[PDB]
């Protein structure tokens, strides 16, 4: 099984806050228990300066998993002199209902405009696997967006589809 | 390998769903992979360094001091 993600496209003036909204489509009927992603941008350009949980990922999960308090559910990492912000959701939860299962915004990315950016300028914002080891030592990088989730203790990993967004700035 | 609960050779977010069930309680298969600071326990140390790792922010497993 497969599921799509993707990002909106925003306009904004130097110094001002733009929105960029993460989706979801054809979330597959059993579910997503875990995903797994990054944004990736020039941050000679733009910032972000907050990730929000969207709806489709505002489920019980977060308020009923025993471990949500020593590591949350929806769990942000913001990297802007690194150029890229890691999103992780995840839940030891087994009841199906409360994991990820509709289509819709995963999240909303909050940013700011550089100051410097000139007229017309641009920039892209990826979404693609975060820039680490697949295990420690092995001298390769993960490759993919993760999401799936685990039955048996066994993981099932869905095929990930991205679509980048874009940031431009118009003229005055 | 250190971080790879289920043993499949990847380190990733299916791992640190297994991570949190191991938390709870205090124990899972392949112990010596979600001991990352290797003081005997799986607690929210462990937990955190493998999100961590996960972000991309800590570079190497095992965990030192
Ligand atoms: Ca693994
Ligand atoms: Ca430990």
């Amino acid at each position: 099984e497969t599921v799509q993600i993707s990002a909106s496209n925003a306009e904004a003036k130097a110094g001002d806050q733009f929105e960029v909204k993460v989706s979801l489509a054809d979330v597959p009927s059993t579910g997503i228990q875990g995903i797994d992603f990054a944004v990736t941008y020039d941050n000679t350009v733009v910032t972000i300066d907050k990730i929000t949980v969207g709806e489709i990922a505002d489920t019980k999960a977060a308020s009923s998993d025993q471990t949500a308090s020593l590591l949350p559910t929806f769990d942000v990492s913001i990297q802007n002199s690194e150029g890229y912000s890691s999103v992780i959701w995840s839940t030891a939860v087994e009841d199906s209902s409360y994991w990820i299962s509709k289509d819709g915004v995963l999240c909303t990315i909050t940013g700011t405009v550089s100051s410097n950016a000139k007229p017309g300028a641009e920039s892209p914002i990826k979404l693609e696997a975060v820039k680490r080891e697949t295990y420690v030592g092995s001298g390769t990088d993960n490759s993919s967006i993760s999401a799936g989730y685990s039955a048996n203790d066994k993981a099932v990993k869905y095929t990930v589809k991205a679509t980048n967004g874009k940031i431009s700035v118009p003229s005055a | 390998v250190y971080g790879d609960l289920d043993g499949d050779g990847e380190v990733d977010v299916f791992d640190l769903i297994l991570m949190r069930k191991a938390v709870e309680n205090g124990d899972t298969e392949r112990f010596e992979a979600a001991d990352l600071n290797c003081d005997g326990v799986i607690d929210s140390d462990d937990l955190t360094y493998h999100s961590e790792y996960l972000h991309g922010i800590r570079k190497t497993l095992p965990v030192e001091y």
